[PDB]
């Protein structure tokens, strides 16, 4: 059983996610159009940048995040943004066609499309496999948003100052998640452990992405196609 | 730096 | 009469311009789509950035520019890019509808459209009036490209080191232009002086644009919609 | 800086 405290935490996260994830993907038509070597880079740079703004919006609504210092907020986001984007994208991912279907055909992305922005199958193969395994967990929306919040509030991310406050926030979220599964998730005996392992898979995806980002951003002809927000967030600058 | 980040974080 | 030296200068400029100005505007569909408050900013930021890359390409083909130091090349471009873009745009400007018609309807820009990127009529009124007066000069393609080259090779632009070399290059271009008009331009007695005054009008447009750019770029919600190349070139950093 | 400018200028 949960307290009205743990309950309002879940309610806050679900509402935060609904305010930051447009199920109609109506803003996608504002992005540089997709073109199916680097033909998809302009469109995907815009898509990723738009997603970063949405992840920041989601984070600002996570209970306790707003009270952290501007420095820790930046620290948590620069480290976790790519992971949250990968996590939140499971909502459009389809096991049927192994693609991220974001509304119309123009915005249905397969492994073929996402390999046209400079990144290799070395990143994309594990990413698609991650989506598949995650989609098979059949997470309730409640567990989905809790997992993103837990991923974001990891005190072991570089640059973090108030470890105690952040660890306290994450431990509370994990407690809420274990209680939610036990009570609301039929046959979810091993789900929490499977969800924690996904966090470990995200660290590995973060590393491979960070590696490829570094290599690519070193070429100005490539980095010039990115947005100022992507350059800030995925960049290596430190507060 | 982090001009955009600081701003978006309100 | 011109020498095969002055002649090849004109030939070099015309060819440079043909290699950097696509009369079919076929790349415009790759830009963030236009949307007719700041609704046109994403599309126009892309359009301006694409134009800057094309102006750099044009400059690299101007005889003598390539031999300047990387520092002077950067100096001349940061100072003149906005002017060359304004000058080169006269090619799509139509006195009939007072618009820049770049191919299809999606890319026909009127005063209404170009006022939706943050810039005020304080910049746009003089800009449209400049286009009108310039279009009425009925410049031959040869005079058009010479004027852009002369505008770019002004030794009195901030940060310029080799003034003598640059002044020598510009004086030679002006000589070629005066000779071309006298010989090839029927009734062009006062044209050269009218063309030189346009250079002065461009300095004034540069100033107003620089002023507005500074004000707008100070807001991250606005600057984040720009491209890395626009931020570099229109920014205030110095070599 | 001027990373993109230097590169485009070849
Ligand atoms: C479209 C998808 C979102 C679905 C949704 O929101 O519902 C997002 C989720 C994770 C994203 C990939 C992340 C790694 C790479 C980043 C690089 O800047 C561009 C390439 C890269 C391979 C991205 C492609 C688009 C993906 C698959
Ligand atoms: C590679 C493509 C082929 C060119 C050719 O074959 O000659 C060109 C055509 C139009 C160009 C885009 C223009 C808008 C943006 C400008 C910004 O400074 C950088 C990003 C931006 C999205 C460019 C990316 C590269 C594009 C898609
Ligand atoms: C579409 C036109 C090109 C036609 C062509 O190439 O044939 C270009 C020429 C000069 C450009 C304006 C310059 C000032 C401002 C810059 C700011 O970043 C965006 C707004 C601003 C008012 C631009 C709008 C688009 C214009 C009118
Ligand atoms: C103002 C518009 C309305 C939003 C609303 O009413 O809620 C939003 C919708 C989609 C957004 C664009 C997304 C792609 C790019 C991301 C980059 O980090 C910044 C530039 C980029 C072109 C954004 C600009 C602002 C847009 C056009």
């Amino acid at each position: 059983m949960l307290s009205d405290e743990q309950m309002q935490i879940i309610n806050s996260l679900v509402e935060a996610h609904h305010k930051t994830y447009d199920d109609s993907y109506s803003d996608f038509v504002r992005f540089r159009p997709p073109v199916r070597r680097l033909s998809m880079l302009p469109h995907l740079a815009d898509l990723v940048s738009y997603s970063i703004q949405k992840v920041i919006g989601f984070a600002k609504m996570i209970p306790g995040f707003r009270d952290l210092t501007a420095e820790d907020q930046i620290a948590l986001l620069k480290s976790s943004a790519i992971e949250i984007i990968m996590l939140r994208s499971n909502q459009s991912f389809s096991l049927e066609d192994m693609s991220w279907s974001c509304g119309g055909p123009d915005f249905k992305y397969c492994i073929n499309d996402v390999t046209k922005a400079g990144h290799t199958l070395e990143l994309l193969e594990p990413l698609v496999k991650f989506q598949v395994g995650l989609k098979k967990l059949k997470l309730h929306e409640e567990e989905h948003v809790l997992l993103m919040a837990i991923c974001l509030l990891s005190p072991d991310r570089p640059g973090v100052q108030d470890h105690v406050r952040i660890e306290a926030l994450q431990d509370r979220l994990c407690d809420v998640l274990q209680a939610y599964i036990r009570i609301q998730h039929p046959g979810g005996r091993l789900l929490y452990a499977k969800m924690i392992q996904k966090l470990a898979d995200l660290r590995s995806l973060n590393e491979e992405h960070s590696k490829q980002y570094r290599s690519l951003s070193f070429q100005p002809e490539h980095s010039m196609q990115l947005t100022p927000l992507v350059l800030e967030v995925f960049g290596s600058e430190v507060s | 730096g982090h001009k955009i980040l600081h701003r978006l974080l309100q």
